[PDB]
């Protein structure tokens, strides 16, 4: 019996129920509500009632841990929401708020249902309010499998992570018809809101998958990292890997020349456990890396610069990416580990015309507000305000480390030499820049002041990180009483 | 003593001293501050920039540096400027030991010419043939019949293989002489031809020699260097199959006789060419310390390093030809960073992501430790894998097994070629030739495929690994123990093979066709997220490797080759048919610079060949030199952006057409 799904598969596409079956465990899905009708009675809609009413909501179970989910249905009315569709979603989110369980939704709606009038707006508003209230209480993940237009786009935005499917998905606020009507330009749906556009240009989508099957397979892996609720502790899984594994290849990663580049992944991979990195937003703002990883069987958060791309310089997009990652990680009590290599901020008129001052402050706010244990490692250099922003010791950092060839200075040697000698005799470059770099572009001064705990061999990083992260397991820090902060938007 | 090399041999020397209780010193270049031989040494001194000239080749630095160690002797090594006069002269200026042969023998034998003179000095069965011009076809036929050889027609003034044709009969002799005279008159202005005993099919047998400054000269057992690519050898073996004492004893005696002839001290080695009729040809003799001796040392125990350093002090050896014997045979291979399947593309500048050497009853000499890199201006050799044995089958099987346990990550290599060559039944037949490689690899290189049972075993191991890694993620006792998987390699699911699994213990399963099917109870032992995977069904034993996965596709290595097996359940299998398979853009067009900057260095030339992975140029921006390369293409047609063109802004630096 394979009835009524032949029409769907013929278009090389899967069904909502099949997606739900693929996500959860083999036999642990219990559909909650299945016999519900729209009761519209307008515009010749009194007929063609549907039992499911276009939504599939249940409970399920992943890796032995509970979950909640819902999936849109494209065959029935195009997946449009109504006064009645939104009730099921509201009930699921409320139940997942009472119990410490997350929510995952597979969006496929074609837009609002016009035949209901303003009831669709009512349902949208209720879903928006539930998302707003419960953000930071239970993790929310959203996946977009098909078209997603109109005002329905906003609820995925408030969710913590949004993923996209490559061939047959798109998302935008207004359709290309209106764009043609007002501006006069003919742009296709994919050219407007395709997965690539949101992966590279707008920065909304947190990832892209080639197929639905791969999407489910990796969504399970992502779910294996998250904590169940706000009050539950960070999960710890058994692992045969051990902190005594030898990592001596880190002694040679940093080149002896100051103008040559290297890949920061060569430093990230040895420290964490084998094959346990899940990069977030891999194709957007490549000069910074963010993602999840495990250290001795417990999930941690990774944020590191990359001198491979644009000399590892902070920017607007990198600031937004890092700020969102830090805020999410702190909201759910996940340790943060950072690797620092920054020469400063990206210079340019477009930057000031785009508001670098606002955006660069977001990362600093996220780092200063955080109360989870932090570990910082300075590999090569840290200059100016970039050193302050990237989790400096003064921002209530727990432990800070440096490598023997690091440099921590106010600015580059040339600018310091220029400002320290206004009209000093010519040729001052040769006998002053070298001396200043020798005397003050070294971690000795910063260690004398007390800004780094110790200068360590690069081969001891795994040992130190495991020791510190084990000791810091029970830190309790609290901020002054506030209704909420006022972050620079 | 101080060494002069920076490869595996240097480590070997600083290792022989262990027993010899000899403190050692090792110099290095700037790039090699993290080489193993630096830390293995007792003392280290820098020799300037790592370019070859200043590095080690800078005699002045080296000889000058030889004034602080106190060492009364200094090894000459085997590479770089080893056994050199300009160097021997300098070391005898400061009156220090050379730990090597004497000058007169070295210049008398390593010289390109007059080697034939020493050869014919006592004849020593040197190249045979009519020594003179053949002015008539009658003379050519008569001298061909004299020895009935394949003629070996070669020009008197020609060299390098030009003007040579192989004649098997008299008519072939006449026709090939007619072609040879026409070729040589145009190419080398000489019509003078010579006829010599051509070899049916060569084996390039090599005979080892050792000696001493006092006496007790000994002949070491011979070796093999038949396999050769681009005049570089790959696989070696000391006791070749075509070994008769009638020849071999005379080979050793004649090698020793030639030794005292030029009063050679530190013998290099003797070269020969051998036909199925058991001949020998002493010429192309070597005067350098060949490092293929590990094989001989495995069949003898004759520590060449110890004996030569002992002879460097004017003492006789500790061994005589009377006790030298054979305890089996050994196989040795060389591991290159040369990517064979990709047109022998060189892969350099890649530190070892992570590597582990095979150490099961085998020997490995290498200078590349974990976290080490290979520059372009050096030898791309990785390791020198040699395994002891007594029987061909025994020694080979060992190599087979030892090849699969060599984990190399971070750069390519030629291990697949070595594996395929060893596994070939032609190689295990017993005899080979010097044209063996290109004879068995006509068009490029193509690795041999898998039989049905091997692919089935790979499927079974993949299913076991999938289940073992799956059980890790589950919490407490809420974990499964049995599934039914559908494995199919390839993007089109070629050969869907249903598989079961039961996981009766930690490292035991009950693999079968499906439910209610007979079970076999194999065994797999693998640490999560690690490379090596040991699996043993009954007696058979296999070792596979685990590269990575994306939870639907598994990257597993079988017989030194990468595959991507798909492990999916019933639902995933039945649904993967209804999935779009888009084709990525195949654009052969101009390449643009991603970001603004300055071009300071260029690598490729305008309108010539380009291959994948080749660096093209280097922009420098905000104090940082990048290096955009050629992802993949055959050639280009474009106009180069000149040096110092601070324009960029996503311009067309190179255009591919
Ligand atoms: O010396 C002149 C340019 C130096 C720029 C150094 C890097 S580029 C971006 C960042 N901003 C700075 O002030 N320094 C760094």
């Amino acid at each position: 019996p394979t009835a009524a799904e032949d029409l769907r598969h013929k278009k090389k596409r899967l069904t909502a129920m099949e997606r739900v079956q693929l996500f959860c465990d083999p036999g642990t899905f219990r559909e909650r509500d299945a016999l519900v009708e729209h009761e519209c009675h307008n515009f010749g809609m009194e007929k063609r009632k549907v039992p499911g009413d276009g939504f599939i909501t249940g409970t399920g179970k992943v890796f032995g841990r509970p979950v909640f989910l819902f999936s849109h249905d494209f065959t029935v009315f195009g997946g449009s929401l109504s006064r009645t569709n939104a009730a099921k979603v509201v009930r699921i989110m409320e139940e997942a708020a009472k119990i410490g369980v997350p929510v995952i939704g597979f969006n496929d709606s074609g837009g609002a249902r016009i035949h209901e009038g303003v009831d669709s707006l009512a349902g949208y508003a209720d879903i928006f309010l539930r998302n707003t209230l419960f953000s930071g209480v239970i993790p929310q993940i959203s996946v977009i499998m098909g078209p997603c237009a109109g005002g329905a786009v906003y609820s995925p935005a408030i969710t913590d992570f949004t993923f996209m499917v490559e061939t047959s998905s798109y998302m935008f606020v207004t359709g290309p018809e209106v764009v043609s009507a007002v501006g006069g330009k003919l742009v296709t749906k994919d050219e407007l809101g395709g997965p690539h556009v949101h992966a590279t240009k707008s920065g909304v989508s947190a990832g892209t998958f080639p197929n639905d099957i791969v999407a489910m397979a990796q969504l399970r892996r992502l779910y294996s990292y998250l904590p169940l609720s706000n009050r539950d502790p960070v999960p710890v899984l058994p692992t045969a890997d051990e902190r005594y594994r030898d990592v001596s290849s880190l002694n040679t990663v940093v080149p002896t020349e100051v103008k040559e580049a290297y890949d920061m992944r060569d430093v990230i991979y040895p420290v964490i456990d084998h094959d346990s990195f899940f990069e977030i937003q891999p194709q957007f703002a490549k000069n910074i890396i963010c993602g999840f990883a495990r250290v001795e069987g417990r999930s941690v958060c990774i944020i590191a610069n990359q001198p491979k791309v644009q000399a590892g310089v902070l920017d607007i997009d990198s600031s937004v990416k890092g700020a969102r990652m830090v805020r999410f990680a702190d909201a759910f009590n996940i340790p943060i580990i950072t690797f620092v290599d920054v020469p400063g901020f990206l210079p340019g008129v477009q930057q000031e015309y785009g508001g670098i001052i606002r955006h660069g402050a977001k990362l600093l706010y996220a780092y200063a507000e955080a109360t989870v244990p932090k570990v910082t490692i300075i590999t090569r250099k840290a200059y100016g305000g970039a050193y302050d922003v990237m989790s400096s010791k003064h921002l209530r950092g727990d432990s800070n480390y440096a490598w023997p060839h690091a440099e921590i200075a106010v600015m580059g040697a040339a600018g310091a030499c220029k400002l320290l000698y206004s009209k000093e005799t010519a040729e001052q470059q040769a006998q002053r820049i070298a001396d200043y770099e020798k005397t003050f572009c070294t971690p000795l001064s910063a260690a004398r002041k007390g800004f780094v705990d110790a200068v360590i061999d690069p081969s001891e990083t795994r040992m130190r990180v495991c020791e510190d992260l084990e000791r810091l397991a029970r830190k309790q820090l609290q901020n002054p009483w506030k209704k909420h902060g006022n972050i620079p938007l | 003593v101080l060494v002069a090399n920076r490869g595996e041999i240097a480590c070997r020397v600083m290792a022989t001293c262990r027993r010899l209780g000899i403190k050692t010193v090792a110099v290095y270049s700037t790039a090699d501050e993290q080489a193993k031989h630096v830390k293995v040494a007792d003392e280290s001194v820098c020799i300037g920039p790592p370019a070859s000239v200043e590095s080690y080749l800078c005699i002045d630095k080296i000889v000058d540096a030889c004034k602080k160690t106190g060492a009364q002797a200094v090894h000459p090594g085997y590479g770089f400027l080893s056994e050199n006069g300009e160097f021997q002269s300098a070391l005898q200026k400061n009156n220090i030991v050379f730990v090597g042969p004497d000058a007169h023998s070295i210049e008398s034998m390593g010289d390109k010419i007059e080697s034939k003179r020493l050869a014919q000095r006592a004849g020593v069965t040197c190249i045979p043939g009519f020594i003179g011009e053949v002015k008539t076809h009658e003379d050519l036929l008569r001298f061909a019949r004299e020895i009935g050889y394949p003629v070996m027609i070669k020009a008197s003034g020609g060299g390098g293989g030009k003007g040579m044709r192989v004649a098997y009969n008299d008519t072939q002799c006449v026709e090939y002489y007619d072609m040879c005279r026409e070729e040589a008159k145009a190419a080398f202005h000489s019509d003078k031809m010579l006829v010599e005993r051509f070899i049916d099919h060569p084996r390039h047998i090599e005979i080892q020699v050792i000696a001493d400054r006092r006496g007790n000269t000994v002949y070491l057992p011979e070796r093999e260097c038949s396999i050769q690519r681009r005049n570089q050898k790959v696989i070696e073996e000391a006791p070749s199959v075509l070994l008769d004492a009638t020849t071999r004893k005379a080979m050793g005696e004649e090698a020793v006789a030639m030794a005292r002839a030029v009063q050679y001290v530190s013998a290099g080695t003797v070269e020969n060419v051998v036909n199925p009729q058991k001949q020998f040809y002493f010429l192309e003799m070597n005067t350098r310390l060949q490092v293929e001796h590990p094989i001989t040392e495995e069949i003898t125990g004759v520590d060449l390093v110890e004996q030569m350093l002992r002879a460097a002090a004017d003492l006789p050896l500790s061994i005589t030809q009377d006790d030298i014997t054979i305890n089996g045979h050994a196989t040795e291979c060389r591991v290159y960073a040369e990517d064979p399947m990709k047109n022998y593309f060189p892969s350099i500048g890649r530190l070892t992501m992570y590597q582990e050497p095979t150490g099961a009853g085998v020997r490995c000499d290498s200078g590349i430790i974990e976290g080490s890199q290979i520059s372009v201006y050096y030898d791309p050799l990785i390791c020198k894998l040699s395994t002891w044995g007594r029987d061909r089958a025994e020694c080979i099987g060992r190599m087979e097994k030892a090849l699969d346990e060599y984990v190399i990550r971070g750069l390519r290599h030629n291990i697949c070629l070595l594996r395929d060559v060893v596994t070939e039944p032609r190689y295990r037949s017993g005899s080979i030739t010097t044209n063996y490689l290109q004879e068995q690899y006509p068009n490029g290189f193509k690795k041999a495929e898998l039989t049905a049972e091997e692919m089935q075993l790979m499927y079974e191991v993949a299913a076991c690994v999938h289940l073992k890694r799956e059980r890790l993620h589950y919490t407490q006792g809420t974990a499964p123990s049995e599934r039914q998987l559908y494995l199919s390699v390839g993007a089109g699911q070629e050969g869907e093979t249903p598989v079961y699994v039961r996981y009766l213990d930690d490292s035991h399963f009950e693999i079968g066709a499906s439910k209610h099917g007979p079970f076999r109870k194999m065994e797999v032992v693998w640490k999560a997220s690690y490379p090596i995977i040991r699996v043993k069904d009954g007696e058979a034993e296999t070792v596979l490797q685990f590269w990575g996965t994306n939870e639907v596709t598994y990257g597993m290595q079988m017989r030194g080759t990468t595959f991507d097996v798909n492990v999916m359940s019933d639902l995933q299998s039945t649904l993967a048919h209804f999935v779009p398979i888009t084709e990525a853009t195949t654009n052969t067009k101009q390449i643009l610079s991603p970001m603004p900057g300055v071009i300071v260095a260029i690598k490729v030339q305008p309108g010539q060949m380009v291959v994948a992975g080749e660096e093209l140029l280097t922009l420098e921006a905000m104090k940082m030199r990048n290096k955009i390369h050629a992802q993949a293409d055959g050639k280009v047609k474009e106009v180069k952006v000149k040096l110092g063109a601070t324009v960029e802004d996503n311009e067309v630096l190179v255009e591919l057409e």
